């Protein structure tokens, strides 16, 4: 710790307040984290256990570097790689001109090598969404914030009261499964993916319920033959409106017929059918990818 | 989405040989011997039922145990401190929300502070170099249960019980991979349920042979029929629960016929 | 319990 010279908070969050720092000897800019944790009550959180022993496994050009982990008495800190902001607010920045699309095509790209890289070493990111998502000058998107990332060499059993964010939950989730699978994230991603081509969330509920019913109003009250075992899923209702899919390109207005196709699969109702991330990449939406530069 | 079940597979497969413990380790350690291991595990399986953990919870922590006495030479006093410490990361790494500090302090009946718990926590960490995602013999039959023809709860609920058993015994099964085990109570319960035999789908899934399961099926096989002797019954215990149709009781087969 | 050993 005592080659690390902090320069300053870049935000909070999970852990509490990350500071920018410098490496001293080497040179190097870095994200300091820092969990003071409790010395008395609970020790190390489940967020650091997971962020660390996942990150750990999961070396990628587009998943962020933890680069050390510094142990003392009562504090532990871990060391990332440094990039100076997320989707969220670049986004939030971006509003008035959008995010254009060939950088939109190029962060897509990218987030589904590292999420294709998290599912193939049996690793779901969770929480994917607009603030857990890095990017530096370059055009380069990181999956940062692993803090609710599971193993899955067995099904992982969902929580009852879900934490994750409303707005980005797959409609599994909203109806009650009892395992995550890797689609979960994946439709995470779409919608993303929809909130940079747009410029709105996709679905930006304001309870669990409309949630759901603003996802059945897009997309179509789903049903056995769309959804085998719809029906059946834990929170499902019969009372629950049968709306008609409305059109999909005034939906996504912006999005060429290619990218329609790979938004549609992403938002599949049924999770053994929503396509995964290494199919996705091979999509026509991404014969023609670059890696431009953000402004 | 079954485009990573083999990529799982082979990276699980991959990740069984860095988790391994060393073989040797309780020869090397001088207080403490495999018939106390025998006793913490036991206990463990216990301290699952009463907070009602998840298996793979339980199978965690006894891999995270193993590599630590590994490394670290423990006294006969402070064993059910690493234990117990292993516990609890487990269920911080497993579980939906882990218990609190305070029971799993509570259940050793102040053997240890809140402290002295957490410190352990800490040097579990430190010595594991925070290296938790180890893969299991749970987390390889759960794979295996895929490629039944088709699915028989007994089948499932028994091999997952001789995985456990086989947890409690470094006697031989620390010179198992997960995955050996994991073939091996497979075809030891599919075995005993209706006299079939290790899938021609796994074989081929696993490059595993009956052959190459044959040491550890035979050992597998003793510890079925020698179960209801063994100074540890937790386990059986925990087997005769309506939720595992209750197999810890159908009659081991007395040969394997192999 | 505490543990015998």
């Amino acid at each position: 710790m005592e080659n690390f010279q902090k320069v300053e908070k870049i935000g909070e969050g999970t852990y509490g307040v990350v500071y920018k720092a410098r490496n001293k000897l080497t040179g190097e800019v870095v994200a300091l984290k820092k969990i003071r944790l409790d010395t008395e009550t609970e020790g190390v959180p489940s967020t650091a256990i997971r962020e660390i022993s996942l990150l750990k496994e999961l070396n990628h050009p587009n998943i962020v570097k933890l680069l050390d982990v510094i142990h003392t008495e009562n504090k532990l800190y871990l060391v990332f790689e440094f990039l100076h902001q997320d989707l969220k607010k670049f986004m939030d920045a971006s509003a008035l001109t959008g995010i254009p699309l060939p950088l939109i095509k190029s962060y897509l790209f990218q987030l589904l090598q590292g999420l294709a890289f998290c599912h193939s070493h049996r690793v779901l990111h969770r929480d994917l969404k607009p603030q857990n998502l890095l990017i530096n000058t370059e055009g380069a998107i990181k999956l940062a914030d692993f803090g609710l990332a599971r193993a899955f060499g067995v099904p992982v059993r969902t929580y009852t009261h879900e934490v994750v964010t409303l707005w980005y939950r797959a409609p599994e989730i909203l109806l009650g499964c009892k395992y995550y699978s890797t689609a979960v994230d994946i439709w995470s991603l779409g919608c993303i993916f929809a909130e940079m081509v747009t410029r709105r969330a996709l679905f930006p509920g304001d309870s669990e319920i409309d949630q759901l019913f603003r996802i059945f109003r897009t997309l179509g009250t789903p049903d056995e033959v769309v959804w085998p075992g719809v029906t059946s899923m834990p929170d499902y209702k019969p009372s629950f409106p049968k709306w008609a899919r409305q059109d999909f390109s005034k939906v996504v207005p912006p999005l060429d017929e290619d990218g329609r196709s790979l938004l549609s699969q992403m938002l599949h109702y049924d999770p053994n059918k929503r396509i995964s991330a290494k199919a996705a990449l091979a999509h026509p939406f991404f014969q023609d990818v670059t890696k431009p530069v953000p402004h | 989405v079954p485009d990573y079940h083999e990529d799982i597979h082979t990276y699980l497969r991959e990740m069984e040989v860095k988790c391994k413990p060393k073989v040797g380790y309780m020869k090397k350690q001088p207080d403490i011997t495999n018939s106390m291991r025998a006793i913490l595990v036991d206990w463990l399986v216990e301290v699952g039922e009463e907070y009602k953990l998840q298996n793979e919870t339980l199978h965690l922590a006894v891999n995270y145990i193993d590599r630590f006495l590994s490394s670290m030479s423990v006294l006969r006093g402070k064993l059910q401190l690493v234990g117990t410490a292993a516990m609890l990361l487990a269920s911080k790494f497993e579980e939906i929300y882990p218990p609190e500090v305070a029971e799993f302090v509570y259940i050793t009946d102040d053997t240890y502070t809140k402290k002295q718990v957490l410190r352990m926590e800490h040097l579990v960490l430190k010595v594991l170099t925070f290296d938790l995602a180890a893969p299991t013999v749970n987390q390889f039959l759960t794979q295996y249960f895929l490629h039944q023809q088709p699915a028989n709860c007994k089948v499932e609920s028994l091999a997952m019980f001789l995985g456990e058993l086989s947890l409690i015994d470094a006697d031989p099964y620390l010179k198992y991979l997960p995955s050996v085990i994991a073939g091996a109570a497979f075809h030891l319960a599919l075995y005993t349920v209706t006299g079939q035999s290790w899938p021609e789908s796994l074989i081929r899934k696993t490059g595993y042979t009956l052959e190459s399961l044959k040491p550890c099926l035979m050992d597998l096989h003793q510890t079925y029929l020698k179960a209801p002797q063994h100074a540890q019954q937790s386990i059986r215990e925990k087997y005769k629960n309506s939720k595992y149709h209750g197999v810890s009781l159908l009659n081991p087969p007395e040969t394997l016929n192999l | 319990r505490r543990l015998i050993f």
